[PDB]
């Protein structure tokens, strides 16, 4: 689902200055706080019970990294999102039995953070490509389901 | 469904936003508009152009009905109970719409208030912004 | 969000369920867990195969709890409060289960009721269902 | 998207007996009265102001047959799904600009009707059928979206 010219060039020259470790890790903490039901995936992290002990815990800051570096391989192979997500998408589906509606939740939360941290760099426009760049992974995911 | 430091958070938040309502309903319009685009199909009689005054104009209307319903969170079907018949009984607005706006004015005040938008108040803020949706949807008539 | 008529027509209706409330919870549960398999992971310690007695001891605990509702319609919040605390706070249920078990219900009264299952019925049951499933799914503590 | 062997073979010895112009007919008024936001994309069929002038509007039991004449197409060549509702899709996304939510319903309450027409014959195992041979045909109409 490729976006233009244009477009694309400031969608990949955002994500040089994005740092990872911490756009993934809040990314992760909002989405267990938020959409609480979530946090039903994760107990081996250990303990969620309020706000505070999830953005300091350890494992989400972790496996959030992980998630971001995933995006970010979809962010370059815009072209083959369907082969660059075909085997996450085997785990989460028939593996972890997770619903679809969750991944296009975290792709907004990941949305709602990038605004966050870029203020008003994040102009409506990039928004606008981001929110694409964003959906075409939450299908990818959701493709290899049935 | 709003607990009770739901709506102290929510509250408080909207003091923090002040006398921008106005403004921050303008942007948060401008922004589904372009990342959304079948929702310019709900303003055809409007100009949708970057320095639109008629959004400007619309987003006011917009930000000034929040704080309308910030102010009876204990009875939102009470103190909305005409906008609900405009949106679900005239305009017939498809509620999917809905929650696109409200993200969109999620990204506004993170943009805005980027101290502010503590988690807490995010997923405070969130479900208030939910319920006046469901309220707005509902035809109780 | 339940308008006057809705009410009626909820009433009305679940007067022709009667008895059966707890037979059709039990083959509700068993159409969900044939069509959305997803949902087998929030019961690990049940017997699924298909003429389970667990299945139709807990059906009958489901079909209990909506008559239940039926009669405090006007007060679904108090009625359910503890339901809610178990969904919402301990089981923490996806929320999108709730729509499928809902359609599976409604898919169920179709197959025992043809001629009741008229579609203003059919409008007012769902509704009635999303009120239901709105309250057991928030956390208001 | 294939359910099985025996399955299909079930699924098909259903569709013989069903009869389009009533089935699809009560299927497109319920969804208007259900779910009442739809009405909006079918003014020009005139009055829809109760369940009464929605269920005896002749515009509505016409369309409905075609509707349910468009899923045989689909429970037939269940292996090109993508294909078969190819020109569908381009209608119903950048022409009309319908959310893909609908779709959802719509196959939901073809279902309900089914249902209620065939009483203790349609098993709960035939409905776990339908439920996917629905499915597929609401991701067809999705796909040429983007
Ligand atoms: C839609 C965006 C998502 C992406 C891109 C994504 C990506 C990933 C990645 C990269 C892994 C690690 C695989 C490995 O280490 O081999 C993973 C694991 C996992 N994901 Fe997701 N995920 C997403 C959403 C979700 C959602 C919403 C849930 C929540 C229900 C979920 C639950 C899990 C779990 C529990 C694991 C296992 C972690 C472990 O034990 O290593 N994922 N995901
Ligand atoms: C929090 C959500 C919303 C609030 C607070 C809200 C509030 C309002 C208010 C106050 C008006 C009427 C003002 C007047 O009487 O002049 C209005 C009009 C309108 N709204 Fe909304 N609205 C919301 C969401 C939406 C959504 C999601 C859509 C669809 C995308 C929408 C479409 C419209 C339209 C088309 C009008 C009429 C414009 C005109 O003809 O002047 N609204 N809204
Ligand atoms: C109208 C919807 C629902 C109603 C009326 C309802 C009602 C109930 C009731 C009465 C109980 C507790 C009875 C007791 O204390 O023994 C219960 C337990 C339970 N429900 Fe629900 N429920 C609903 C939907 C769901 C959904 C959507 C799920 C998830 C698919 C679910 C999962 C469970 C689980 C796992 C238990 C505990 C079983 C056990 O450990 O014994 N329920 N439900
Ligand atoms: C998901 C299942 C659906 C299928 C299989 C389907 C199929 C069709 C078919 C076969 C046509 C006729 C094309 C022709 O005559 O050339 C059509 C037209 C149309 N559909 Fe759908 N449709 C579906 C859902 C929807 C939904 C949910 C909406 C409502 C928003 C919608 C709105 C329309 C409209 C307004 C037309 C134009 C009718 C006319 O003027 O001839 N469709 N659809």
């Amino acid at each position: 689902v490729q976006l233009s010219g244009e477009e694309k060039a400031a969608v990949l020259a955002l994500w040089d200055k994005v740092n990872e470790e911490e756009v993934g890790g809040e990314a992760l903490g909002r989405l267990l706080v938020v959409y609480p039901w979530t946090q039903r995936f994760f107990d081996s992290f250990g303990d969620l019970s309020n706000p505070g002990a999830v953005m300091g815990n350890p494992k989400v800051k972790a496996h959030g990294k992980k998630v971001l570096h995933s995006f970010g391989e979809g962010v370059h192979h815009l072209d083959n999102l369907k082969g660059t997500f075909a085997a996450l998408s085997e785990l989460h589906c028939d593996k972890l039995h997770v619903d679809p509606e969750n991944f296009r939740l975290l792709g907004n939360v990941l949305v709602v953070v990038l605004a966050r941290h870029f203020g008003k760099d994040f102009t409506p426009e990039l928004q606008a490509s981001y929110q694409k760049v964003v959906a075409g992974v939450a299908n990818a995911l959701a493709h290899k389901y049935h | 469904v709003l607990s009770a430091a739901d709506k102290t958070n929510v509250k408080a938040a909207w003091s923090k936003v002040g006398g921008h309502a106005g403004e921050y309903g303008a942007e948060a319009l401008e922004r589904m508009f372009l990342g959304f685009p079948t929702t310019k199909t709900y303003f055809p009689h409007f100009d949708l152009s970057h320095g639109s005054a008629q959004v400007k104009a619309h987003g006011k209307k917009v930000g000034d009905a929040l704080t309308l319903a910030v102010g009876h969170l204990d009875d939102l079907p009470g103190a909305l109970s005409d906008l609900s018949n405009l949106h679900a009984h005239k305009l017939r607005v498809d509620p999917v719409n809905f929650k696109l706006l409200s993200h969109c004015l999620l990204s506004t005040l993170a943009v805005h208030l980027p101290n502010d938008f503590t988690p807490a108040v995010h997923a405070s803020l969130d479900k208030f912004l939910s319920s006046v949706s469901t309220v707005l949807t509902s035809k109780y008539r």
